[PDB]
Protein backbone atom coordinates (compact mmCIF):
# COMPACT_ATOMS: atom_id res chain seq x y z
CA UNK A 1 0.00 0.00 0.00
CA UNK A 2 1.32 3.33 -0.93
CA UNK A 3 0.30 6.59 0.97
CA UNK A 4 -2.01 4.77 3.58
CA UNK A 5 -1.79 4.33 6.98
CA UNK A 6 -0.80 1.21 9.48
CA UNK A 7 -4.42 -0.43 10.21
CA UNK A 8 -4.72 -0.40 13.86
CA UNK A 9 -4.86 -3.75 15.23
CA UNK A 10 -8.06 -5.61 15.05
CA UNK A 11 -9.45 -2.85 12.31
CA UNK A 12 -8.96 -5.08 9.25
CA UNK A 13 -10.11 -8.60 10.87
CA UNK A 14 -11.16 -10.30 7.66
CA UNK A 15 -7.33 -10.00 6.21
CA UNK A 16 -5.43 -13.42 5.06
CA UNK A 17 -1.64 -13.29 4.25
CA UNK A 18 -1.12 -16.05 1.85
CA UNK A 19 2.11 -18.07 2.52
CA UNK A 20 4.22 -20.30 0.36
CA UNK A 21 7.45 -22.11 2.20
CA UNK A 22 7.09 -19.41 4.91
CA UNK A 23 7.31 -16.34 2.40
CA UNK A 24 4.72 -14.05 1.50
CA UNK A 25 3.22 -14.94 -1.52
CA UNK A 26 -0.45 -12.44 -1.41
CA UNK A 27 -3.07 -11.29 0.45
CA UNK A 28 -6.67 -12.52 0.93
CA UNK A 29 -10.29 -11.84 2.05
CA UNK A 30 -12.07 -14.14 4.69
CA UNK A 31 -15.65 -14.82 3.84
CA UNK A 32 -16.43 -17.63 6.46
CA UNK A 33 -14.75 -19.62 8.89
CA UNK A 34 -13.73 -21.67 5.66
CA UNK A 35 -13.41 -19.78 2.43
CA UNK A 36 -10.82 -16.93 1.60
CA UNK A 37 -11.32 -14.86 -1.72
CA UNK A 38 -8.17 -14.05 -3.65
CA UNK A 39 -6.33 -13.27 -6.81
CA UNK A 40 -5.96 -15.89 -9.48
CA UNK A 41 -2.29 -14.70 -10.49
CA UNK A 42 -1.16 -14.95 -6.84
CA UNK A 43 -1.18 -18.75 -8.15
CA UNK A 44 0.81 -18.61 -11.77
CA UNK A 45 4.69 -19.66 -10.19
CA UNK A 46 3.36 -22.50 -7.94
CA UNK A 47 5.00 -25.76 -7.57
CA UNK A 48 4.49 -26.26 -3.68
CA UNK A 49 0.88 -26.57 -3.68
CA UNK A 50 1.32 -28.58 -0.47
CA UNK A 51 3.01 -25.65 1.61
CA UNK A 52 0.10 -22.68 0.99
CA UNK A 53 -0.47 -21.20 4.49
CA UNK A 54 -3.37 -18.56 4.84
CA UNK A 55 -2.92 -16.43 8.46
CA UNK A 56 -5.89 -14.84 10.25
CA UNK A 57 -5.47 -12.47 12.83
CA UNK A 58 -1.58 -11.18 11.32
CA UNK A 59 -1.05 -7.58 12.06
CA UNK A 60 2.94 -7.07 12.51
CA UNK A 61 5.00 -9.76 10.73
CA UNK A 62 7.90 -9.06 13.15
CA UNK A 63 6.03 -10.87 16.43
CA UNK A 64 3.79 -13.46 17.39
CA UNK A 65 1.25 -11.98 19.82
CA UNK A 66 -1.43 -15.27 19.79
CA UNK A 67 -4.13 -13.54 17.87
CA UNK A 68 -2.85 -15.45 14.88
CA UNK A 69 -4.31 -18.51 13.86
CA UNK A 70 -2.63 -20.49 10.31
CA UNK A 71 -4.15 -23.07 7.99
CA UNK A 72 -3.30 -25.09 5.59
CA UNK A 73 -5.35 -24.37 2.06
CA UNK A 74 -6.75 -27.72 0.64
CA UNK A 75 -8.07 -26.38 -2.65
CA UNK A 76 -7.36 -23.09 -4.69
CA UNK A 77 -10.05 -22.77 -7.32
CA UNK A 78 -9.47 -20.34 -10.56
CA UNK A 79 -12.16 -19.87 -13.21
CA UNK A 80 -11.77 -21.63 -16.22
CA UNK A 81 -11.65 -18.55 -18.50
CA UNK A 82 -8.63 -17.13 -16.34
CA UNK A 83 -5.71 -17.48 -18.56
CA UNK A 84 -1.88 -17.54 -16.24
CA UNK A 85 -0.03 -14.39 -17.07
CA UNK A 86 -2.79 -12.20 -18.19
CA UNK A 87 -5.24 -9.77 -16.05
CA UNK A 88 -8.80 -10.68 -16.83
CA UNK A 89 -11.13 -13.13 -13.95
CA UNK A 90 -8.64 -12.56 -11.88
CA UNK A 91 -10.04 -14.54 -8.98
CA UNK A 92 -9.27 -17.53 -6.51
CA UNK A 93 -11.28 -19.28 -3.99
CA UNK A 94 -9.03 -20.82 -1.18
CA UNK A 95 -10.60 -24.04 0.63
CA UNK A 96 -8.68 -24.35 4.57
CA UNK A 97 -8.59 -27.55 5.51
CA UNK A 98 -10.08 -26.80 8.85
CA UNK A 99 -11.84 -23.50 9.89
CA UNK A 100 -10.52 -21.16 11.74
CA UNK A 101 -12.02 -19.84 15.68
CA UNK A 102 -13.39 -16.58 15.15
CA UNK A 103 -12.09 -13.86 17.86
CA UNK A 104 -12.37 -10.12 18.27
CA UNK A 105 -9.37 -10.08 15.77
CA UNK A 106 -10.62 -13.22 12.75
CA UNK A 107 -14.25 -12.11 11.66
CA UNK A 108 -15.25 -12.40 7.76
CA UNK A 109 -16.56 -9.93 5.29
CA UNK A 110 -19.32 -10.46 4.45
CA UNK A 111 -19.70 -11.33 0.53
CA UNK A 112 -22.93 -9.68 -0.46
CA UNK A 113 -25.57 -10.80 -2.89
CA UNK A 114 -24.72 -10.09 -6.73
CA UNK A 115 -28.19 -7.28 -6.98
CA UNK A 116 -27.03 -5.64 -3.99
CA UNK A 117 -23.58 -5.17 -4.59
CA UNK A 118 -24.15 -4.06 -8.28
CA UNK A 119 -27.40 -1.65 -7.35
CA UNK A 120 -26.02 -0.18 -4.43
CA UNK A 121 -22.70 -1.97 -3.59
CA UNK A 122 -21.09 -0.17 -6.71
CA UNK A 123 -22.17 3.28 -5.91
CA UNK A 124 -20.74 3.70 -2.60
CA UNK A 125 -17.36 5.98 -3.56
CA UNK A 126 -14.90 5.14 -1.45
CA UNK A 127 -14.22 1.95 0.16
CA UNK A 128 -10.93 0.21 2.07
CA UNK A 129 -7.77 -1.41 0.30
CA UNK A 130 -5.20 -3.40 2.32
CA UNK A 131 -1.85 -5.33 2.72
CA UNK A 132 1.40 -5.89 3.30
CA UNK A 133 2.46 -4.81 -0.24
CA UNK A 134 5.08 -2.29 -1.30
CA UNK A 135 5.20 0.93 0.46
CA UNK A 136 6.65 2.69 -2.50
CA UNK A 137 7.10 1.50 -6.21
CA UNK A 138 10.17 -0.87 -5.90
CA UNK A 139 10.41 0.14 -2.37
CA UNK A 140 10.62 -2.54 0.96
CA UNK A 141 6.90 -4.18 1.17
CA UNK A 142 4.90 -3.45 5.06
CA UNK A 143 5.93 -5.18 8.36
CA UNK A 144 2.65 -4.03 9.80
CA UNK A 145 -1.00 -4.27 8.15
CA UNK A 146 -1.40 -1.44 5.63
CA UNK A 147 -4.82 0.01 4.91
CA UNK A 148 -5.89 2.76 2.39
CA UNK A 149 -9.08 4.49 1.66
CA UNK A 150 -9.73 4.91 -2.37
CA UNK A 151 -13.02 6.18 -4.44
CA UNK A 152 -14.35 3.77 -7.72
CA UNK A 153 -14.63 5.30 -10.97
CA UNK A 154 -16.73 4.30 -13.68
CA UNK A 155 -14.62 2.65 -16.52
CA UNK A 156 -15.28 5.06 -19.16
CA UNK A 157 -14.43 8.08 -16.62
CA UNK A 158 -11.09 5.77 -15.73
CA UNK A 159 -10.39 5.08 -19.81
CA UNK A 160 -10.51 9.04 -20.14
CA UNK A 161 -8.68 9.64 -16.98
CA UNK A 162 -5.74 7.63 -17.72
CA UNK A 163 -2.70 8.28 -19.71
CA UNK A 164 -1.77 -1.30 -22.04
CA UNK A 165 -4.57 -4.50 -21.25
CA UNK A 166 -8.53 -3.79 -21.34
CA UNK A 167 -10.26 -3.29 -18.25
CA UNK A 168 -13.28 -5.50 -18.53
CA UNK A 169 -16.83 -5.60 -17.32
CA UNK A 170 -14.86 -8.12 -14.77
CA UNK A 171 -12.72 -5.18 -13.47
CA UNK A 172 -12.98 -1.76 -12.49
CA UNK A 173 -10.89 1.14 -11.42
CA UNK A 174 -10.03 3.03 -8.16
CA UNK A 175 -7.33 4.94 -6.92
CA UNK A 176 -6.00 8.16 -7.70
CA UNK A 177 -3.96 9.02 -10.90
CA UNK A 178 -1.65 11.59 -9.00
CA UNK A 179 0.68 9.11 -8.03
CA UNK A 180 -0.14 9.58 -4.58
CA UNK A 181 -2.07 6.82 -3.13
CA UNK A 182 -2.63 3.18 -4.48
CA UNK A 183 -2.29 -0.76 -3.25
CA UNK A 184 0.95 -2.86 -5.08
CA UNK A 185 1.58 -6.29 -6.48
CA UNK A 186 2.08 -7.51 -2.58
CA UNK A 187 -1.35 -6.45 -1.61
CA UNK A 188 -2.46 -8.73 -4.64
CA UNK A 189 -5.24 -10.70 -3.94
CA UNK A 190 -6.33 -8.91 -0.78
CA UNK A 191 -9.60 -6.68 -0.17
CA UNK A 192 -11.35 -3.84 -1.41
CA UNK A 193 -14.16 -3.28 1.16
CA UNK A 194 -17.53 -1.37 0.99
CA UNK A 195 -19.22 0.17 3.75
CA UNK A 196 -23.22 0.16 3.59
CA UNK A 197 -25.76 0.88 6.87
CA UNK A 198 -23.08 -0.29 9.05
CA UNK A 199 -21.94 -3.30 8.10
CA UNK A 200 -18.62 -4.43 5.29
CA UNK A 201 -18.84 -6.06 1.94
CA UNK A 202 -16.60 -7.65 -0.24
CA UNK A 203 -16.47 -5.55 -3.61
CA UNK A 204 -13.35 -6.19 -4.80
CA UNK A 205 -9.82 -7.95 -5.21
CA UNK A 206 -5.92 -6.16 -5.48
CA UNK A 207 -5.54 -7.55 -9.57
CA UNK A 208 -2.61 -5.05 -11.24
CA UNK A 209 -2.09 -1.93 -12.83
CA UNK A 210 0.97 0.32 -14.14
CA UNK A 211 3.55 0.17 -11.27
CA UNK A 212 2.53 0.93 -7.99
CA UNK A 213 1.07 4.39 -8.01
CA UNK A 214 1.97 5.72 -11.77
CA UNK A 215 1.08 9.11 -12.15
CA UNK A 216 -1.69 9.06 -15.47
CA UNK A 217 -3.13 5.45 -13.84
CA UNK A 218 -5.62 3.99 -11.18
CA UNK A 219 -5.45 0.77 -9.22
CA UNK A 220 -7.52 -2.46 -10.95
CA UNK A 221 -9.81 -4.59 -8.95
CA UNK A 222 -11.77 -7.95 -9.75
CA UNK A 223 -15.27 -6.54 -9.75
CA UNK A 224 -16.53 -9.47 -7.12
CA UNK A 225 -20.30 -8.76 -8.06
CA UNK A 226 -19.34 -10.81 -11.21
CA UNK A 227 -18.50 -13.92 -9.66
CA UNK A 228 -20.98 -14.62 -6.51
CA UNK A 229 -22.92 -17.22 -8.33
CA UNK A 230 -19.57 -19.00 -9.32
CA UNK A 231 -18.31 -18.48 -5.74
CA UNK A 232 -21.78 -19.90 -4.09
CA UNK A 233 -21.95 -23.01 -5.68
CA UNK A 234 -18.13 -23.69 -5.13
CA UNK A 235 -18.74 -23.32 -1.30
CA UNK A 236 -21.74 -26.11 -1.67
CA UNK A 237 -19.37 -28.58 -3.33
CA UNK A 238 -16.85 -31.13 -2.01
CA UNK A 239 -13.09 -30.44 -2.08
CA UNK A 240 -11.40 -32.95 -5.24
CA UNK A 241 -7.75 -34.84 -4.76
CA UNK A 242 -5.13 -32.06 -5.82
CA UNK A 243 -5.00 -28.56 -4.71
CA UNK A 244 -5.51 -26.89 -7.58
CA UNK A 245 -9.33 -27.11 -9.10
CA UNK A 246 -9.98 -25.03 -12.69
CA UNK A 247 -13.50 -24.37 -12.33
CA UNK A 248 -15.82 -23.85 -15.18
CA UNK A 249 -17.13 -19.84 -15.54
CA UNK A 250 -20.29 -18.62 -15.64
CA UNK B 1 -39.40 -2.36 -5.30
CA UNK B 2 -35.81 -3.38 -4.85
CA UNK B 3 -34.53 -1.26 -7.34
CA UNK B 4 -35.52 2.07 -5.85
CA UNK B 5 -33.66 2.40 -2.55
CA UNK B 6 -32.63 -1.40 -2.01
CA UNK B 7 -36.09 -1.51 -1.08
CA UNK B 8 -35.49 0.30 1.99
CA UNK B 9 -33.54 -3.25 3.18
CA UNK B 10 -30.35 -2.44 5.28
CA UNK B 11 -29.25 -5.81 3.83
CA UNK B 12 -30.55 -7.87 0.75
CA UNK B 13 -33.76 -7.15 -1.08
CA UNK B 14 -36.26 -9.46 -2.88
CA UNK B 15 -39.01 -8.52 -4.93
CA UNK B 16 -42.32 -10.94 -5.12
CA UNK B 17 -45.80 -10.56 -7.09
CA UNK B 18 -47.82 -7.70 -6.92
CA UNK B 19 -46.25 -5.21 -4.30
CA UNK B 20 -44.96 -7.34 -1.61
CA UNK B 21 -41.05 -6.64 -0.89
CA UNK B 22 -39.38 -8.98 1.37
CA UNK B 23 -35.50 -8.34 3.39
CA UNK B 24 -33.40 -10.97 4.03
CA UNK B 25 -29.69 -10.72 6.04
CA UNK B 26 -26.69 -12.44 5.27
CA UNK B 27 -26.16 -15.85 7.41
CA UNK B 28 -25.08 -14.27 11.71
CA UNK B 29 -27.95 -12.19 11.19
CA UNK B 30 -31.57 -12.27 11.73
CA UNK B 31 -34.25 -9.73 10.16
CA UNK B 32 -35.84 -7.31 12.69
CA UNK B 33 -39.93 -6.88 13.18
CA UNK B 34 -39.33 -3.41 11.35
CA UNK B 35 -38.83 -5.90 8.41
CA UNK B 36 -36.12 -4.09 7.47
CA UNK B 37 -32.99 -4.09 9.94
CA UNK B 38 -30.23 -7.16 10.27
CA UNK B 39 -29.06 -8.15 13.79
CA UNK B 40 -26.47 -10.28 15.04
CA UNK B 41 -27.36 -13.78 15.90
CA UNK B 42 -23.54 -14.81 16.44
CA UNK B 43 -20.69 -13.50 18.61
CA UNK B 44 -18.70 -12.50 14.93
CA UNK B 45 -21.33 -11.68 12.72
CA UNK B 46 -19.72 -10.67 9.31
CA UNK B 47 -18.45 -7.41 8.52
CA UNK B 48 -18.55 -5.59 11.79
CA UNK B 49 -15.43 -4.81 13.32
CA UNK B 50 -15.23 -6.10 17.12
CA UNK B 51 -12.80 -3.76 19.07
CA UNK B 52 -15.19 -0.87 17.45
CA UNK B 53 -18.40 -2.56 18.16
CA UNK B 54 -17.14 -3.07 21.76
CA UNK B 55 -16.50 0.58 22.20
N1 LIG C 1 -3.23 -1.29 -7.76
C1 LIG C 1 -2.09 -1.56 -8.43
N2 LIG C 1 -1.43 -0.47 -8.97
C2 LIG C 1 -0.31 -0.68 -9.68
C3 LIG C 1 0.22 -1.91 -9.91
C4 LIG C 1 -0.41 -3.07 -9.39
C5 LIG C 1 0.12 -4.36 -9.59
C6 LIG C 1 -0.47 -5.47 -9.02
N3 LIG C 1 0.06 -6.74 -9.20
C7 LIG C 1 1.13 -7.15 -10.09
C8 LIG C 1 1.73 -8.49 -9.62
O1 LIG C 1 1.09 -9.17 -8.83
N4 LIG C 1 2.95 -8.82 -10.07
C9 LIG C 1 3.49 -10.17 -9.92
C10 LIG C 1 2.78 -11.18 -10.79
C11 LIG C 1 2.71 -12.51 -10.42
C12 LIG C 1 2.05 -13.44 -11.22
C13 LIG C 1 1.46 -13.04 -12.41
C14 LIG C 1 1.52 -11.71 -12.79
C15 LIG C 1 2.17 -10.78 -11.98
N5 LIG C 1 0.97 -11.30 -14.03
C16 LIG C 1 1.53 -10.46 -14.94
O2 LIG C 1 2.64 -9.95 -14.80
C17 LIG C 1 0.73 -10.24 -16.20
C18 LIG C 1 -0.63 -9.59 -16.01
C19 LIG C 1 -0.64 -8.12 -15.57
C20 LIG C 1 -0.23 -7.84 -14.14
C21 LIG C 1 0.71 -6.87 -13.86
C22 LIG C 1 1.14 -6.65 -12.56
C23 LIG C 1 0.63 -7.39 -11.51
C24 LIG C 1 -0.36 -8.33 -11.78
C25 LIG C 1 -0.78 -8.56 -13.08
C26 LIG C 1 -1.61 -5.32 -8.24
C27 LIG C 1 -2.17 -4.09 -8.04
C28 LIG C 1 -1.60 -2.92 -8.61
CA1 LIG D 1 2.29 -11.20 14.13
Amino acid sequence: IVGGKVCPKGECPWQVLLLVNGAQLCGGTLINTIWVVSAAHCFDKIKNWRNLIAVLGEHDLSEHDGDEQSRRVAQVIIPSTYVPGTTNHDIALLRLHQPVVLTDHVVPLCLPERTFSERTLAFVRFSLVSGWGQLLDRGATALELMVLNVPRLMTQDCLQQSRSPNITEYMFCAGYSDGSKDSCKGDSGGPHATHYRGTWYLTGIVSWGQGCATVGHFGVYTRVSQYIEWLQKLMRSEPRPGVLLRAPFP
Amino acid sequence: ICVNENGGCEQYCSDHTGTKRSCRCHEGYSLLADGVSCTPTVEYPCGKIPILEKR
